[PDB]
């Protein structure tokens, strides 16, 4: 005689993704070396490099 | 450019007559005056060591 109650499933859970970042240490300048060329030439050289 | 350096540019006079006058006795020292004029006369000869 008793009519059982029926359960309705809930809405699906919203899937979530994790996005993490990476960190890297900065570099250090090497040892400067005394050149032979004058500044305009060593600058045209380096600028090309 | 790391390895290059300004080199001491030098000049030296070399006197062939003096050098050929100076080589050791067993090598037979000779001034070019008395062999240039005789080897031109006959080319089969030789001088020095």
């Amino acid at each position: 005689l008793y009519l059982p109650i029926y359960a309705t499933p809930a809405d699906p859970k919203a899937l979530l993704s994790a996005a993490v970042a990476t960190s890297q240490g900065g570099g250090k300048l090497p040892e400067s070396f005394m050149s032979l060329w004058r500044f305009p030439h060593m600058l045209e050289n380096a600028r090309g490099m | 450019l790391k390895r290059d350096k300004r080199a001491l540019e030098v000049e030296r006079t070399v006197s062939l007559a003096e050098v050929y006058a100076g080589l050791p006795k067993d090598n037979g020292p000779f001034s070019l005056a008395q062999e240039i004029d005789k080897l031109v006369s006959q080319g089969s000869g030789s001088a020095g060591s």
